[PDB]
């Protein structure tokens, strides 16, 4: 057999994808992904930054799901600090994590459909993507890399009309999902290009470290929001979709259902969001109000110390994982008692998924490798840090 | 005195004391503290040789060394004099002494106490009582010295 | 199921000569074992009925230049059946080869390659132990504490040579390290 | 089988390219590591040069057995592949 | 010069008009700036409306948008892709990472600016740049193209 | 295949050194074809280069250090066998190559 | 003439040398290497260009940031040359043309521009080192019109500035030379390489990086180079036959020569001589059959046995058989 | 050539928290000034590793 | 520019228009540049920049005072 190279430099398939395929005929016998083209040394750069200074690094890890990584980093810091978060801040964090999950699912589904060849749903989905990036651009100052979720509470409060506009969005997102589903689910070409492609058993998913939609497509009912709940996820009602055959079609159906359930969770968070303050009251770990720093001596001292040295985490180490849209996103944070993290490993779900591309694609057509790659929802910002 | 030089890049910002129970004991003088200003003013940076009219022109290291090495061979061995400064370190003084001795001269000395002082026994030019040992003294007799300056 | 139960059960069931340090806390139940008992411990913890740990979350190294055994290798484990997490740690220096666990957990290959790339720890019986993240021909292991943040070499295009070349690093603005540590900590 | 003349020439010629081997001492019976004071690296380098002047291969268990040029030239003369 | 100052001017204006009206960039998506490029070409901003259509291969593209962190392992491929485009070509650097290394400037495996590998014509600042910021960058590139006088300079030499 | 277990004595280290050297020697013809090194370098200058590297790392007496050196050399050889590294890189590394040193250094810069 | 350099670094890209050079005509073949070697030591280079702004684009990569500053000028205008020369302690001249464009004749492009640059350096006192690059065969008696103009520019620049060094290289070989590349293009387009003199003329080709390094070494001298005329030539004295055979070795093509006597090639290159004038000033530039170049291949051009060479600068030229000609594999 | 030393307490503060740790000083003094913006340039990889 | 209301005029001559939206919006805050020579793509002053980008509801004539 001969040796083949797919390096697509154009972001019509990821952009930094490098597959070295060994093809016998039209089948592929092994897929060896060469990673490292987006290894920017993020893990080492964290050790040279303050805990506050290292927060924006997590925005750029999984750049389709920004709030998910910040939530995990903040939860790890709170665990190592034993910092209590107010209820309103928790509700805001859950609301924006579910908005992020919807954004990631839309981008994944339609970028996967465009690789297959369905050009129309891509722009239809990016319209709603623009609508949600508007909500990110309102609360923070950035459309994508919003350093909104922070270890203490949340960065700053919500503007006046955000709840009303999000409700107006949720009034029609159901019909948007319905149209997108009508374009693809019933189509016979879409079924023929996904059914029985990329089948994985539950044992294989567990052995290879699969998580999220990859794991739940094989019949394993494992959701981190229900097994190890965090924030106010245990006060909200939502179902966990589970696959039956493990192929690429079940992954797509579960990705639709998860986005519908995220809409449901968003509605519940909007309805039940209480009033109160958005940060921990321990000003030794959170910034003072701009009116208090300019009027009180101790508030000014706290502001100075926080924005030069930051807070110091007591010497400990822990692993905290959240249910990122891709799967289980974990942060292994080690602290030596100083103002800078001693070690911070980022456990990316895309790493364990791109590692398993070799066995999912074996004895498959060459044209099925793109579908197998697109069903895993891989971005290389997290695959190689 | 033991100091702690703080710098920001290629320049010295400030000088602060450093603990030494036997020499300075957490204090330094004003001259020590505020001498860092002169390290960046009127600094010689290029080898220079006078011209026919009497002006200094910047010259490479090779040519200046060539000029001095050519002139050093035209003078009698006892005509050579080497004088070390007050800020010189021991290694450079040793090298200067060796260089002047090999040329056939023996006139090497320092800026100040170099008028013919006998350094043959090493108790005649040192504080045989340590500075920290002065705390046990009962009577100080300062013979022609002003330690304040 | 819980940290209070797993701790006691593994205290009783596990052979005593394997584990030499057991922490039971809310940050995580850890096990510290010698490098020659790691594979045995993980095989036991993967097959036992009451400790069915079937998911290896990740493998990470930690650098402690002040220790004799410089590197600490951490195995974060997950049990889906009992909804519990277990962490197992070992210690190795720069010139000892620790046993690989790709036989038990097939996903361990890429994290072991990443650990070798980032810290220089070699794994016995690894099907292919080559660098996975650093550039081709990279010299040195970046995640060590003694490795400079910006590295040793720099990359630029050489027009006469008509190729992208590697040169010794020379920063136009050096990294400014700010010392914010307080004496009253 | 091969005649002794050509194999003797081919083993007497290539050995003088080590920038230290004395041309006066090389002969059909001259041990590599013992008689010439060679190193084990040179002891394997001579065997490698034997497969550097031809395409045949020497297994790892056929290189460390006898470091004698007489047995080496006998083995070369008993190499059907060469000519 | 009775008509050269006129005819050469008009033919050069025609050349510049064609080049500004039909730009075919090659998007070199590398990181989160690729999401902003995809948003720019989507329905809201409609990069197609100005005549810009993206191309997969460098054989048919006259522009090249480097948008993402350029690593040491990826720079040879970047240069190889750049060397394959036809002569009237331009490079647009998008985001802080492509401009000067950005947030990974002091990394051991990051090229501190794509301008060390390829000559850059327009720098679009941001992290990530707004889609309208990329529109402004493409408009600035168009403005620069209109400044070219290829036929007049060819005549003058 | 798998990484060999750590050695126990210097004899095993020497045997692995010889095995790696032979593997590199068998790898010489392949490099001459993957890269256009035919009319560039003699087939023995490279052999001398590997011999010189082994000889200048030959003062090591720790079997673990020798095994790590062999492993790194094998990784470098595998990288060179593949088209991963550029052509001038191996030619930049694998080629064999008056008043006073002090005075030249003095003329160059103050930092020796 | 010491005072034109002050090292402030490790001699790398971000290092600083006290050299601020204005390299005229740096958008050509030799400039691409001279500017690269100047920028490697940390010397700021001003690259004055004319016409399109895309010509100096490839030179921005060579410096770190602000080290290379392209500036437009017009050789006809005198204020532009003064403007692009103000901040400069060193001026290097590379302006020259081997063919004739109706706007700029053989004398204009090779002599008048150099004379104007030397003058402008004279009134603008402050350029410590001035370098003018002529051709090895430059002589008043030379039949080739280009060489005579270069020689006249030599006496002009010496008269205008006695301290100006004259680097006088021979035919250059490199990735973008105009001798090996046109030959290979003719071979790949027509199958045979014509020999204008029958492959008998002898000359000394020099690798271009060696010439650039020689200019750099002359800049970083001990002062002996000032007011000298070096003759830069390669190690081996080749001929049009041997170089063509080496090219066929690199191109991997079966040799096929068509010998052409001097008169027939002279008459076949004649049409472009009396067709310089036409409705368009531009005309397809000659590739191998320049009448001036053919006239230049009538007298053997060798480095003088009694003139300065590479070995007087502590340099050794590359052998033009391996690395120097490896660029020809692109046509293989 | 490196220097192994224990940094001492600063004279402007009475706290003794940043004491007892040992550092390796690489004596990395080769720095200059960028002649475009005045930034401090360096060519030494061990510019701040020990700190 | 048909069925639209002119909000105000700029110092550069730029005219700002507004249209009323109901449920989907579109063409409700735009500028008619007073120039046509490529318009430089950035000629909106600071007082009118906020109104155009929906940052503030003040027109820009009111932002001056
Ligand atoms: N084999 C060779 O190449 C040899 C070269 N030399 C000499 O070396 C020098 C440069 O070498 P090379 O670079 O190879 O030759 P090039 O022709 O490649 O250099 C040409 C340069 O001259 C400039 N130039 C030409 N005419 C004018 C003009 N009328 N006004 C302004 N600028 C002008 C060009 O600018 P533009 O491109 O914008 O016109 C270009 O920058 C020349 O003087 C050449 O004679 C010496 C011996 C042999
Ligand atoms: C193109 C090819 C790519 C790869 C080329 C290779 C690149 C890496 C080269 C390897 C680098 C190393 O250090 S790997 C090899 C390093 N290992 C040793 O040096 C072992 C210590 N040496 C000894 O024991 C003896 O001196 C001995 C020399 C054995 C003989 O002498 P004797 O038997 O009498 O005792
Ligand atoms: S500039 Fe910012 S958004 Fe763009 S690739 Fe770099 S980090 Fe990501």
């Amino acid at each position: 057999n001969f040796t083949l190279n797919f390096g697509p430099q154009h972001p019509a398939a990821h952009g930094v994808l490098r597959l070295v395929l060994e093809m016998n005929g039209e089948v592929v016998e092994r897929a060896e992904p060469h990673i490292g083209l987006l290894h920017r040394g993020t893990e080492k750069l964290i050790e040279y930054k303050t805990y506050l200074q290292a927060l924006p690094y997590f925005d750029r890890l999984d750049y389709v799901s920004m709030m998910a990584q910040e939530h995990a980093y903040s939860l790890a810091v709170e665990k190592l600090l034993n910092c209590e978060v107010p209820l309103r801040a928790q509700y805001i964090r859950v609301l924006f994590c579910e908005i992020t999950r919807i954004l990631n699912h839309l981008l994944a589904l339609t970028t996967h459909a465009m690789d297959v060849g369905a050009l129309t749903p891509f722009l239809w989905a990016f319209e709603e993507r623009e609508k949600l990036l508007e909500f990110y651009e309102r609360v923070s100052g950035a459309r994508m890399h919003a350093s909104f979720i922070r270890p203490g509470g949340v960065a700053q409060d919500l503007p006046l009309g955000l709840c009303r506009d999000i409700d107006s969005f949720t009034q029609q997102f159901a019909s948007r999902i319905d149209e997108l589903e009508e374009m693809l689910t019933g189509n016979r070409i879409w079924k023929q290009r996904l059914v029985d492609i990329g089948t994985v058993t539950a044992q294989q998913a567990k052995d290879w470290g699969f998580s999220g939609v990859m794991l739940r497509g094989s019949g394993v009912c494992w959701d981190l929001r229900r097994a190890a709940p965090y924030d106010v996820y245990d006060q909200l009602d939502f179902d966990v979709p589970v696959g039956t055959r493990g192929d690429c079609y079940d992954r797509y159906c579960i990705r639709i259902e998860e986005m519908r359930q995220s809409l449901r969770i968003i509605v519940q968070c909007l309805n039940q969001m209480p009033s109160g303050m958005i940060k921990a009251d321990d000003r030794k770990l959170c910034p003072p109000s701009r009116c208090r720093m300019k009027l009180s001596m101790e508030s000014l001292i706290h502001h100075f110390e926080l924005y030069t040295e930051g807070f110091s985490v007591p010497a400990s180490s822990t692993y905290t994982a959240v249910e990122a849209p891709k799967g289980e996103f974990g942060v292994f944070l080690v602290s030596n008692g100083s103002n800078r993290p001693y070690r911070c490993k980022i456990r990316a779900p895309g790493f364990a998924h791109s590692q398993g591309l070799d066995f999912m694609s074996k004895h498959h057509m060459l044209a099925d490798v793109v579908t197998i790659i697109g069903t895993q929802d891989i971005v290389f910002g997290e695959v190689d840090r | 005195s033991n100091i702690r030089v703080d710098s920001r890049g290629p320049e010295v910002m400030r000088i602060i004391p450093r603990l030494n129970e036997d020499i300075n004991e957490e204090w330094i003088s004003d001259k020590t503290r505020f001498c860092y200003d002169g390290l960046k003013r009127q600094r010689l940076s290029d080898p220079m040789i006078r011209d026919s009219d009497g002006r200094f022109k910047a010259v490479s290291w090779r040519d200046a060394l060539a000029v001095v090495g050519d002139i050093i061979h035209q003078v009698k061995p006892d005509e050579i004099v080497g004088v070390a400064g007050q800020l010189s370190d021991a290694e450079s003084m040793m090298v200067l002494k060796d260089f002047v001795n090999r040329m056939g001269s023996d006139n090497v000395w320092c800026e100040g106490t170099a008028a013919g002082v006998d350094a043959d026994l090493r108790y005649s030019y040192l504080m045989n009582t340590s500075i920290s040992g002065l705390e046990n003294a009962d009577l100080f007799l300062l013979i022609g010295t002003q330690p304040r300056v | 199921m819980d940290n209070q139960f797993i701790f006691k059960y593994s205290w009783e069931t596990l052979p005593k000569k394997w584990v030499k340090k057991m922490e039971r806390s809310e940050h995580g139940n850890r096990f510290d074992t010698n490098t020659d008992y790691l594979f045995q411990l993980l095989c036991f913890l993967k097959l036992h009925t009451y400790t069915r740990v079937q998911v290896l979350i990740d493998i990470c190294g930690v650098d402690y230049p002040s220790r004799k055994r410089r590197f600490e290798v951490v195995y974060n484990l997950l049990s889906t059946r009992y909804n519990s997490r277990i962490r197992v740690q070992t210690s190795a220096d720069e010139v000892t080869r620790i046993s690989s666990v790709v036989s038990l957990f097939p996903s361990a290959g890429w994290w072991e390659r990443e650990v070798w790339d980032m810290f220089g720890v070699s794994f016995i019986n690894h099907p292919d132990l080559r660098r996975i993240l650093t550039d081709y021909g990279f010299e040195g292991h970046p995640l060590r504490k003694d490795f400079p943040l910006s590295g040793y070499v720099q990359v630029r295009y050489d027009d006469p040579e008509k190729r992208v070349v590697s040169e010794p690093i020379e920063m136009t603005q050096e990294f400014r390290y700010f010392d914010f540590a307080s004496p009253w900590e | 089988f091969l005649d002794k003349s050509e194999v003797t020439d081919r083993v007497l010629s290539v050995v003088k390219n080590f920038q230290k081997v004395d041309p006066s001492k090389v002969t059909p019976k001259a041990n590599f590591q013992n008689d010439l004071g060679l190193d084990s690296l040179d002891s394997v380098e001579v065997v490698m040069a034997l497969e550097e002047e031809f395409g045949f291969e020497i297994p790892d268990n056929e290189a460390d057995k006898i470091q004698s040029i007489d047995l080496a030239v006998d083995f070369i003369a008993s190499h059907p592949q060469a000519k | 010069s009775k008509a050269a100052e006129f005819v050469i001017s008009k033919v050069d204006d025609l050349m510049n008009w064609a080049r500004t009206g039909s730009i075919w960039p090659m998007t070199f998506g590398l990181a989160c700036c690729a999401v902003e490029m995809m948003h720019t070409g989507a329905a809201r901003y409609d990069l197609d409306r100005f005549g810009i259509i993206f191309r997969p291969s460098p054989r048919q593209s006259d522009c090249m948008i480097v948008a993402g962190t350029l690593t040491n392992k990826m720079a040879p491929a970047l240069r190889k892709v750049y060397d394959q485009m036809p002569e009237p070509r331009w490079v647009i650097s998008m985001g802080s990472c492509a401009n000067g290394g950005g947030y990974y400037h002091y990394s051991y495996s990051v090229v501190r600016g794509c301008d060390r590998i390829v000559p850059v014509d327009i720098y679009v600042p941001g992290c990530p740049p707004t889609a309208e910021a990329l529109l402004y960058g493409l408009l600035q590139l168009q403005k620069k193209i209109n400044r070219r006088k290829d036929f007049l300079h060819w005549w003058n030499k | 295949i798998g990484v060999p277990p750590n050695s126990a004595n210097l004899t095993e280290a020497r045997r692995r050194v010889f095995d790696f050297f032979r593997a590199a020697c068998r790898s010489i013809p392949t490099i001459m074809d993957i890269y256009n090194l035919q009319d560039v370098v003699a087939p023995s200058q490279l052999r001398y280069a590997i011999s010189a590297q082994i000889r200048n790392n030959a003062h090591i007496t720790d079997p673990k250090v020798i095994d790590l050196l062999i492993f790194k050399g094998m990784e470098e050889l595998t990288d060179i066998v593949d088209h991963a590294k550029q052509r001038h890189h191996i030619i930049g590394q694998y080629v064999v190559g008056g008043k006073t040193d002090f005075l030249k250094n003095f003329y160059t810069s103050n930092y020796f | 003439g010491v005072g034109h350099l002050a090292r402030k670094g490790t001699g790398g890209r971000s290092s600083v040398s006290g050299i601020v050079a204005t390299v005229f005509g740096a958008t050509g073949f030799l400039g691409r290497y001279l500017v690269q070697q100047l920028a490697k030591m940390g010397s700021q280079v001003l690259v004055p260009f004319r016409g399109s702004e895309d010509s100096p684009r490839h030179l921005k990569l060579m410096g770190d940031l602000g080290q290379v500053v392209p500036m437009k000028f017009d050789p006809r205008d005198e204020d532009s040359i003064k403007a692009v020369m103000a901040k400069a302690n060193v001026v290097i001249n590379l302006i020259g043309r081997e063919y004739e464009t109706r706007n700029f004749s053989f004398e204009d492009a090779n002599h008048h521009i150099a004379e104007k640059l030397a003058l402008v350096a004279k009134e603008h006192g402050g350029i410590m080192r001035y370098i003018q690059v002529s051709c090895l065969g430059a002589s008043v008696s030379s039949p080739s019109r280009m060489l005579r103009a270069k020689a006249a520019a030599e006496e002009a620049v010496l008269n205008a500035l006695p301290e100006a060094t004259i680097m006088r290289p021979a035919t250059m070989i490199g990735t973008e030379d105009r001798i090996l590349n046109p030959w290979s293009m003719f071979v790949k387009k027509y199958g045979f390489l014509p020999l204008i003199g029958g492959g008998t003329t002898k000359f000394q080709p020099v690798y271009v990086v060696d010439v650039a390094a020689a200019i750099v070494a002359a800049l970083k001298d001990d002062g002996s180079s000032m007011g000298k005329t070096y003759e830069l030539g390669g190690p081996d004295v080749f001929t049009t036959h041997e170089l063509a055979e080496i090219m066929y070795d690199m191109i991997r093509e079966w040799p096929r020569y068509v010998k052409l006597p001097f008169p027939i090639a002279k008459a076949m290159a004649a049409p472009r001589d009396f067709m310089v004038n036409k409705v368009p000033f531009p005309l397809p530039s000659p590739q191998i059959f320049n009448l001036d170049q053919i006239n230049a291949l009538t007298t053997d051009t060798l480095v003088s046995d009694n003139a300065l060479k590479f070995q007087d600068l502590d340099l050794v030229p590359h052998k033009l058989k391996g690395y120097p000609v490896e660029f020809l594999i692109q046509y293989r | 050539k490196v220097i192994i030393y224990s940094p001492a307490r600063t004279a402007t503060q009475s706290g003794s928290g940043k004491l007892g740790k040992w550092k390796i000083n690489f004596v990395s003094t080769l720095k200059w000034e960028n002649p475009l913006m005045g930034w401090t340039s360096t060519g030494d990889p061990y510019a701040n590793v020990g700190d | 520019n048909i069925g639209a209301t002119l909000v105000g005029v700029d110092k550069f001559g730029n005219k700002y228009y507004q249209k009323l939206g109901d449920t989907q919006y579109g063409r409700h805050r735009w500028v008619e540049y007073a120039s046509k020579d490529r318009y430089n793509a950035s000629q909106v002053p600071a007082e009118w920049h906020g109104w155009l980008h929906f940052i503030t509801d003040h027109t820009g004539d009111e932002l001056l005072s």
